[PDB]
């Protein structure tokens, strides 16, 4: 129960960590 | 023993030689071919300069 | 007898292949 | 002292997440590396300090 | 980054844009190395968290812990596990080192100089320099030799390695006398690869492995020193293409051959790959089944020697085509298998009947039963056994996974060698883009072939 | 029976040496392109 | 016919893609093509010479080549359809009478054909029990064909 | 071994061969 | 299993091995950001 | 190679050499044969190595007669009986008895006679019981069926004559020559059995 | 003038020969001719070969009561295993025939010949100023042949499990392989079948479309026809793209099927779905996969008549 909860929370956090950088750079006009 | 055999299938001899004549044949053929190539090397052009050969 | 017939058929096929490879019509204006 | 070790490890996880989110942004942002050297240096130093402290605490546990 | 108009390479070939950008290429290589180390650490931690030390390693589908166990960390006699802390230490160390390497890679790929041929002349290089390339090759040869000597030191001074041929069940041992004899070491390389010989896959003791690693480390150090202080001879320049893609193709061919060798070694060898960790090999399972059946039938009361089979050859024991006494049946193909649990029963001319009578220890029988149960046979659903089996088992041997995956990788990398070597040769010649359409070479040749 | 082995070894060695020394004979400059 | 069609597809694709004219700059050759152009995009002469020197015979007519590509698979599947039509009436090319007689007379005669016959018999006997329920076949375990070696 | 099989094979080999040779000779002469 | 002191952090490890694969997907996302220039 | 040399070799050295199919040779000992003390001994390490595989065949020519002709061996080695154990009794007057009890007492073999015809058989001496003088001891033995009853398509007795040639009284180790005649393969009843005559050497360690 | 070696290498690397004798050719030609000669001689006349290693041989020669369909070069004996068995290692030539040497000789020489044939393809591509990737496409049948003749015997531990060189041998090998490994249920065999069927489909379609558009070099009208037909406008309007796709599809399919073959060589079978749908009480409900399992079971029991002697087929 709780183990699955933390597993999914970590999974979604780590997965979103990727495209978040791209989105931030696109918003701030980086050299992506 | 009914007949005679080489008896070397599983012995794992180096280069599959169990008689010195085989090694002598190997070295002789290789040396003859190398000597012919060395003699003919003059027609292939010398790459004496440091930067030569096919490159990109 | 039948083995001879099979051998003749295979030899004839190989001969036809050889003739087609070598005695071919030269291609012009590809 | 397992509680202190776990707290320090969680702090290390948070700092590492912040660093991995921020460093590419700082690098790829034009005229961003020049004016954010201090923040990146502090973050990396804190990451190293936390990992060493976690190692020492593990040695003590 | 770049675009197609400036570089000429589409997005699906974008990494080809870095051939003449040393800084970006170096950053990419460092980031990929960080990825490799990160996977190593993460998978080690994953296997540690799912490892039950009571059960054997090969029964849980672990492929990285067996390597560390073979190195002799946290392992007792017979392959029993004492503690799992060293595996955790290795996992975390690779993880943190991968973090550092990834930071370096992203820096060198995003912020570092695009080309470092002028700001850092030591690290700069032109693909056709023919002298800096040998310097890099020598540096990396020295590093590889240092790694081999590190393995030798681990096996010789710092603890030991898991010798599976030790008396009784194998255990950790120190290799005090590695086999450094030149003839013995170099006999393996020139040995035939066919059955009975097996090429370098026939190493059957840790002494030979350690001596060979000593030899290869010393040779690599000497070769690195040679290549640092030397340039290729004219005959070398005459028969090689000097470009980045050419070097890539050479590496691809070599590493594909290495992958094939790794496949064969993992499938067949059981000295550098102890069966107590990787499970029994292909031949080992069949030999173990035959041995267990012979032992059981003899215990029930029977004459194993005078047991004629349906074909008349012999149900239990027969003669090999050379003359040795071997297990009968369809396992005749695996008559040259050797294992620590079976050798004590072997005499000068094969299996000894007298030893088979009253010289079998209980540990040999238990190991034989355990190995015959867990055959390398399996299914893509992780079923186990022959294809005509019920869904009751969840076992596929790690050896099968390693062999299949590394054979596939080796084949693809050989294909890569073909592609990249052809393209490098064509590009160096100059017609990699297409026929000239105005100076076509064929039109100037004599017709009719 | 060993004479057959000698003959086969000689033939194989001759052909392999031909192959090896063929590619050492300035093969990359055998292309028809301009460079 | 089917394997020949696949072979023809593979060779035609590889030959066309490896005999292009240098119609543009850069390495990406796909972009160096104008669909409205009236000039051939690959050298037929070079491909003809290459395949005539490698294989022995090579195509020299584009129309004939593409018609051959069309013709091979169509003929193959038409012949397969005729074979299935023959099967529909149990007109099977099942056995060779000469080899069956020789095997029956001589107990030492074995060929791959006889082994295939045995495999077919095993398939039939072990599969018809559940494949065709309407026959209500109940084969005792002692009558099912089986390799006696076990 | 039957006469029918051998004669059918011989006819099938020969008659189309003769027809094709006729047509090829006609074409080559023209 | 992991040491007891690191027992609570077990779920995180369960996600770690699949991370490298995501990297390749990220590359494609990056190409989508620049409209496949 | 003598017994000591054979036992002094490791398994790896023997493998692939064909030695495992050989039979120990008695270099020591005496040929007098009067140094063998009378009594009964437990015969162990009883090994046998054939040298010829002549087979009786009907002459192809009409005017010819059946004769023993040479053959060419097909099965690679795998024709040596070894590890046999039994009892050996020698009398003071000169009589002797030989009996085989257990061990590897049979070996399937296939030999091709000139003309292309290959005949299989089961070279065996199992349940041998010979009685007679030291030179010329004769006996008979059983020959099992070539294949078991489980074999599917797609008892017999044979004589033998041993003769001890050399004896080593200090360590036993008796060696000699033997000849035997046995029926061929008779499975499936598809052809009448043929007679194979086998000569060879035999070694034994009666202690 | 030039030395002997210069003239020899000029002759070898000459594009004026009727057939290009490349540096790969100098090995390809002798190996291929040796394999061809031995194969022809063995097929015409060769004594029965003891494939199973249980002292019962099978005949596969025309002079031994066979025909073209049922003739084959029998694989090497099981007793040999993976050992190298050249002619000089046999006591007599008849023994070499009995144990099945010719199959090993032909397989070795043929594999060397095809590898050197791919090399020669690359070489003649290079000498004519072409892009050298025809050999990459040719590698797929080469990989399949290597998996059939070499990798599978290595994985199974004996050359007797390889493909016999005969028409009936192919069918026997396929039935054996489906019985022992369930080839039909593997995703890689499905990909190979898809690749072959798609190759035939695209060949027929491309031939028809190009031939129809060759009115009194393909015009753009064929692209419009294809777009109208299957509602895939702009899917393939570049000739280079279309021909690259034509080359890529079957090659990838054959690569994947050969990889699946080599994977099963190490006992990694296909999907298993028997006893999957289960009643609430616990009874098992049959599925088409279970009928496939029944057919495989029937194939397996009559697999080897008198070779096995243990309950489980570990070999
Ligand atoms: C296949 C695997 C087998 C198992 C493993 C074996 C491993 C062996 C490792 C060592 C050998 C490696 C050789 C690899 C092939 C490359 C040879 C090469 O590129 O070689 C190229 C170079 C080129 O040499 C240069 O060639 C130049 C051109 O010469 C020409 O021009 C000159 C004037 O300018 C002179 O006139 C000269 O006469 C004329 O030939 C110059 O002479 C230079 O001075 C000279 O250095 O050769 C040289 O490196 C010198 C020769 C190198 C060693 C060759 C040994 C050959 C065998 C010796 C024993 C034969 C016994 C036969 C017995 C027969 C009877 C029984
Ligand atoms: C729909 C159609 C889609 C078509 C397009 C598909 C495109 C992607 C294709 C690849 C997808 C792979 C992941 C999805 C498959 C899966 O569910 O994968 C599931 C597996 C295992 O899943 C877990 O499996 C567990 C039990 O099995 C495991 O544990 C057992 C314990 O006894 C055994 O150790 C067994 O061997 C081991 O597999 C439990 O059942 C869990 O519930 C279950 O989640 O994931 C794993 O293994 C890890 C996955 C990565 C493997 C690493 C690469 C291995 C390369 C081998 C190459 C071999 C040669 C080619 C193939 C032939
Ligand atoms: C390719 C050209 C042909 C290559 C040589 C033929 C290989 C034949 C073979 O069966 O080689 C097998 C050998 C291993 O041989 C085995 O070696 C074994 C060693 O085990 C012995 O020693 C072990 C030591 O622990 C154990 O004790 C074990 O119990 C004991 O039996 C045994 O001796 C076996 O009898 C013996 O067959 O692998 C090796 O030598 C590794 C060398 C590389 C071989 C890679 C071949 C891959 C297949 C070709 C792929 C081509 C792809 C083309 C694409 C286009
Ligand atoms: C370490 C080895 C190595 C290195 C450094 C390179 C480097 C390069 N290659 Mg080479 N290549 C290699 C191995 C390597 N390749 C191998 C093994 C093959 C055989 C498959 C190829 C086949 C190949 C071709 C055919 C081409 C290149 C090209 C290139 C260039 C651009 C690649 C790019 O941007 O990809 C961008 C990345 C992608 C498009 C993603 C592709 C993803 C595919 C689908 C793989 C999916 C992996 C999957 C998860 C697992 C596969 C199955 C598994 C069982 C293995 C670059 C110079 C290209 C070029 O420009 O040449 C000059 C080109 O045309 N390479
Ligand atoms: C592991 C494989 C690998 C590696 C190392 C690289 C590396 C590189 N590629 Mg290649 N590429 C790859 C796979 C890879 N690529 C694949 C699979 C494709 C097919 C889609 C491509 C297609 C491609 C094209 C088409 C191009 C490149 C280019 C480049 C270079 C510049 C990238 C850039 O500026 O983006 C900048 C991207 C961003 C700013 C977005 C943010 C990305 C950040 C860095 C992610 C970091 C995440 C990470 C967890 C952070 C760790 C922090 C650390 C402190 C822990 C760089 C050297 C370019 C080039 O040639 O340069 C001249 C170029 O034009 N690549
Ligand atoms: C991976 C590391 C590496 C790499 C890439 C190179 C690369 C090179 N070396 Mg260096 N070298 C290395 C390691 C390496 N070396 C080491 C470790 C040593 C110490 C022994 C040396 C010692 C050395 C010397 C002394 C010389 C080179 C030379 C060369 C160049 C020519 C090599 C060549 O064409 O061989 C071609 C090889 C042959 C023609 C030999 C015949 C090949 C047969 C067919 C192979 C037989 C294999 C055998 C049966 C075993 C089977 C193994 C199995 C995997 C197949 C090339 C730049 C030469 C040069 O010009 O540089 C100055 C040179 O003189 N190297
Ligand atoms: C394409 C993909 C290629 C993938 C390759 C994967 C790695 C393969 C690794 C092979 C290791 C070989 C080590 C040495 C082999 C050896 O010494 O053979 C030695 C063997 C053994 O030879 C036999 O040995 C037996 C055991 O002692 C007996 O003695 C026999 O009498 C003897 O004949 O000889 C051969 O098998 C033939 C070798 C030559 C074959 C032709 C090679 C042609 C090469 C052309 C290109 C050259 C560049
Ligand atoms: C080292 C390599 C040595 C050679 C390898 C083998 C090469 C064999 C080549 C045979 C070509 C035969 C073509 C005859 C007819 C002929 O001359 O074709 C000629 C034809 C070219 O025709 P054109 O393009 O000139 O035609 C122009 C039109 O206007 C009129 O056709 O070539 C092809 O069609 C390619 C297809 C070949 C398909 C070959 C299939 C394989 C052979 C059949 C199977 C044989 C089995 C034998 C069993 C015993
Ligand atoms: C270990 C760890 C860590 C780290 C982490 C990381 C670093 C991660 C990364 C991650 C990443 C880096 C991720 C990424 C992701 C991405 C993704 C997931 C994507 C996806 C996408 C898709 C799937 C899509 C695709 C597409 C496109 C876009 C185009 C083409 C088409 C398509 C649709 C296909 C830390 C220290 C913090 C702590 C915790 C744990
Ligand atoms: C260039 C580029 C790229 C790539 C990049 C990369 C690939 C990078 C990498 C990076 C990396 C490779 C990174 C890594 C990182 C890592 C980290 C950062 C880690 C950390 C760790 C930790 C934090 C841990 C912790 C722990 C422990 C100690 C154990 C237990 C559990 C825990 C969790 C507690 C691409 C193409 C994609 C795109 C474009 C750009
Ligand atoms: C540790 C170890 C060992 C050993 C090791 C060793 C000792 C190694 C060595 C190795 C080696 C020692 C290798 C070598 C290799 C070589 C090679 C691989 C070569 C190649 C070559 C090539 C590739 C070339 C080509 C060519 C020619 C012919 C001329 C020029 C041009 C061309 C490119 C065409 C032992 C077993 C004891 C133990 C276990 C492990
Ligand atoms: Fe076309």
């Amino acid at each position: 129960n709780i183990e699955l909860a933390l597993t999914l929370v970590s999974l979604v956090l780590v997965v979103s960590a990727g495209p978040l950088v791209v989105v931030l750079l696109s918003a701030r006009g980086g050299n992506l | 023993l009914v007949d005679e055999r080489m008896n070397g299938d599983g012995t794992g001899r180096p280069f599959g030689v169990n008689d010195p004549v085989l090694g002598w044949v190997l070295l002789g053929v290789f040396g003859t071919m190398w000597a012919i190539w060395f003699i003919g090397q003059k027609d292939l052009g010398d790459f004496e300069d440091a930067d030569d050969g096919l490159k990109l | 007898m039948e083995a001879l017939v099979y051998t003749f058929l295979l030899v004839g096929t190989l001969g036809i292949i050889f003739f087609s490879i070598f005695f071919r019509d030269p291609p012009r204006m590809i | 002292m397992t509680s202190i070790l776990q707290v320090a490890l969680l702090a290390l996880i948070f700092v590492s997440f912040a660093l991995v989110v921020g460093v590419p942004v700082v690098f790829a942002t034009p005229n961003g590396w020049t004016d954010n050297k201090g923040a990146v240096f502090s973050g990396l130093s804190l990451w190293l300090l936390l990992v060493f402290v976690v190692g020492i605490l593990n040695s003590f546990v | 980054g770049r675009d197609q108009e400036t570089t000429g390479f589409a997005w699906w070939s974008g990494n080809a844009r870095l051939i003449n950008l040393s800084g970006k290429l170096l950053g990419a290589h460092v980031a990929h190395a960080g990825l490799i180390v990160f996977w190593a650490g993460a998978m080690n931690l994953f296997e540690v968290s799912h490892f039950v030390p009571e059960k054997p390693m090969y029964e849980q589908g672990l492929i990285l812990l067996p390597h560390i166990a073979t190195l002799g960390y946290g392992v007792g006699p017979g392959g029993e596990i004492i503690d799992t802390f060293p595996y955790f230490v290795s996992g975390v160390l690779h993880l943190i080192s991968s973090a550092v390497l990834g930071f370096g890679g992203v820096y060198h790929s995003l912020i570092g100089p695009e080309t470092l041929e002028e700001s850092y002349p030591f690290f700069g290089y032109v693909w056709k320099d023919k002298n800096k390339m040998t310097n890099i090759l020598g540096y990396h040869l020295i590093m590889l030799g240092l790694g081999a000597w590190l393995l030798v030191w681990k096996a010789m001074y710092f603890g030991g390695v898991y010798d599976t041929w030790a008396p009784g069940g194998g255990d950790v041992r120190v290799i005090t006398n590695p086999t450094t004899n030149a003839a013995v070491i170099f006999g393996y390389l020139v040995k035939s690869p066919f059955g009975g010989d097996g090429w370098i896959c026939s190493v059957d003791n840790m002494e030979d492995i350690i001596g060979g690693h000593i030899w290869i480390g010393t040779l690599e150090i000497l070769g690195g020193i040679w290549h640092i202080y030397t340039t290729p001879w004219p005959w070398a320049r005459r028969a090689f293409v000097w470009s980045g893609e050419a070097y890539l193709s050479y590496s691809l061919g070599a590493i594909g051959v290495m992958g094939f060798i790794a496949c064969c070694m993992s499938w067949f060898n059981n000295t550098a790959y102890p069966s107590e960790f990787y499970g029994p090999t292909g031949p080992e399972a069949s030999q173990s089944q035959a041995f267990t059946f012979l032992v059981r039938d003899q215990r029930l009361g029977a004459n194993v020697a005078s047991a004629q089979g349906p074909t008349g050859l012999g149900k239990y024991l027969m003669r090999s085509p050379t003359g040795e006494i071997i297990f009968g049946g369809e396992t005749m193909r695996f008559w040259d298998f050797r294992g620590p649990w079976l050798e004590p029963l072997r005499g000068p001319n094969g299996l000894d009947l007298n030893k088979l009578k009253n010289d079998i220890q209980p540990w040999q029988e238990r190991r034989a039963a355990e190995y015959m149960t867990h055959a390398p046979l399996g299914s893509l659903n992780s079923v186990g056994g022959v294809a005509t089996e019920i869904n009751a088992v969840n076992f596929v041997s790690p050896r099968s996974w390693l062999a299949c995956s590394h054979f596939c990788l080796g084949f693809f990398f050989f294909i890569g060698h073909l592609w990249h070597a052809g393209r490098a040769r064509a590009a160096a010649a100059g017609f990699e883009k297409g026929i000239d359409r105005f100076d076509e070479p064929v039109l100037s040749m004599r017709p009719l072939d | 029976m060993l004479t057959l082995k000698i003959f086969v070894y000689t033939v194989v060695t001759f052909f392999v040496c031909l192959f090896i020394f063929g590619f050492l004979s300035n093969d990359p400059a055998r292309n028809p392109g301009k460079n | 016919g089917v394997l020949g069609a696949a072979l023809l597809c593979a060779i035609h694709g590889a030959t066309v893609e490896n005999t292009l004219f240098e119609d543009g700059d850069g390495a990406n050759t796909f972009r160096a093509f104008n669909p409205t152009q009236a000039e051939e995009t690959y050298s037929m002469v070079t491909a003809n010479r290459f395949w005539s020197q490698i294989f022995g015979v090579a195509f020299s007519n584009k129309r004939w080549l593409h018609f051959f590509m069309l013709l091979v698979p169509v003929t193959g599947l038409w012949m397969s359809a005729i074979g299935v039509v023959g099967l529909a009436l149990n007109l099977r090319a099942y056995d060779f009478v000469s080899q069956e007689i020789r095997a029956a007379e001589d107990p030492e005669f074995e060929t791959f054909y006889t082994k295939n016959i045995l495999l077919n018999e095993g398939i039939r006997a072990w599969m018809a029990a559940q494949d065709q329920p309407h026959e209500r076949l109940v084969f005792p375990e002692e009558v099912l064909p089986r390799g006696n070696a076990l | 071994v039957n006469i029918y099989g051998l004669t059918a094979t011989a006819l099938f080999i020969i008659i189309p061969t003769s027809f094709l040779l006729i047509l090829y000779v006609k074409t080559a002469s023209t | 299993k992991l040491p007891e002191a690191y027992a609570p952090f077990a779920p995180i490890v369960d996600v770690l091995p699949v991370i490298p694969v995501f990297f390749i997907l990220l590359a494609f996302v990056w190409q989508a950001a620049v409209s496949f220039r | 190679l003598t017994f000591d040399e054979i036992q002094g070799l490791t398994y790896l050295q023997v493998k692939g050499s064909g030695i495992a199919n050989t039979c120990p040779v008695l270099e020591s000992g005496t040929t007098n044969l009067k140094e063998l003390k009378a009594g009964s001994y437990k015969l162990e390490n009883f090994c046998i190595e054939p040298t010829s595989f002549t087979v009786k065949e009907e002459s192809q020519f009409k005017g010819g007669e059946t004769e023993f002709v040479k053959t060419k061996l097909m099965t690679r080695l795998t024709y040596t009986l070894d590890a046999m154990s039994g009892s050996f009794k020698v009398g003071s007057d000169g009589s002797a008895e030989l009996k085989e009890d257990d061990g590897i007492d049979y070996a399937a073999t296939t030999v091709q006679l000139p003309g292309g015809e290959r005949v299989a058989f089961l070279f065996t001496i199992k349940q041998f019981d010979g009685k007679g003088t030291l030179d010329g001891i004769k006996g008979d033995f059983l020959v099992p069926s070539y294949r078991g009853s489980s074999f599917l398509d797609p008892a017999l007795k044979g004589s033998a004559v041993f003769s001890v040639a050399k004896v080593d009284p200090v360590t036993g180790e008796i060696a000699g020559v033997f000849e035997s005649i046995q029926p061929s393969d008779t499975d499936l009843g598809a052809k009448p059995p043929k007679d194979i005559k086998v000569t060879g050497l035999w070694y034994a360690q009666l202690k | 003038n030039s030395s002997l070696w210069a003239r020899f290498c000029e002759w070898i690397t000459s594009t004026e020969n009727r057939l290009y004798i490349g540096w790969f050719g100098v090995i390809m030609i002798p190996c291929l001719l040796t394999a061809t000669s031995v194969f022809i001689i063995a097929f015409i006349a060769a004594p029965p070969v003891d494939i199973d290693g249980i002292r019962e041989p099978v005949s596969g020669s025309l002079l031994y009561g066979n025909n073209i369909i049922t003739g084959a070069v029998i694989p090497t004996s099981n007793a040999i295993g993976l050992h190298f068995y050249p002619i000089w290692e046999a006591a007599s030539l008849d023994e070499w025939l009995y144990n099945g040497g010719p199959y090993q000789l032909i397989v070795c020489h043929f594999l060397l010949g095809v590898y050197c044939y791919m090399g020669r393809e690359w070489e003649l591509s290079f000498r004519l100023g072409m892009r050298p990737w025809i050999a990459v496409a040719y590698s797929a049948p080469v990989a399949a042949a290597s998996a059939v003749f070499l990798v599978y015997p290595i994985g199974q531990g004996s050359f007797s499990d390889g493909m016999p060189l005969g028409i009936s041998g192919t069918f026997n090998f396929m039935i054996v392989f489906q019985a022992e490994h369930n080839i039909l249920m593997h995703p890689f065999h499905m990909l190979g079948v898809a690749g072959v069927f798609g190759g035939s489909l695209f060949s027929a379609m491309h031939g028809s479309l190009v031939t129809s558009s060759l009115i009194r070099y393909n015009i753009v009208a064929a692209h419009g026809y294809f777009g109208r037909l299957i509602f895939q406008y702009a899917s393939f309007n570049n000739s280079r793209s279309l021909h690259f796709f034509l080359a890529a599809w079957p090659v990838i399919g054959i690569w994947f099927t050969a990889l699946g073959l080599s994977t099963m060589a190490f006992n990694l079978n296909g999907f298993n779905f028997n006893q999957s749908v289960v009643d609430s009480q616990g009874r098992v409900l049959n599925t088409w996969a279970d009928i496939i399992n029944r057919a495989n079971l029937g194939m397996e029991v009559m697999h080897e008549r008198n070779a096995h002697n243990f309950p489980l087929d570990l070999a």
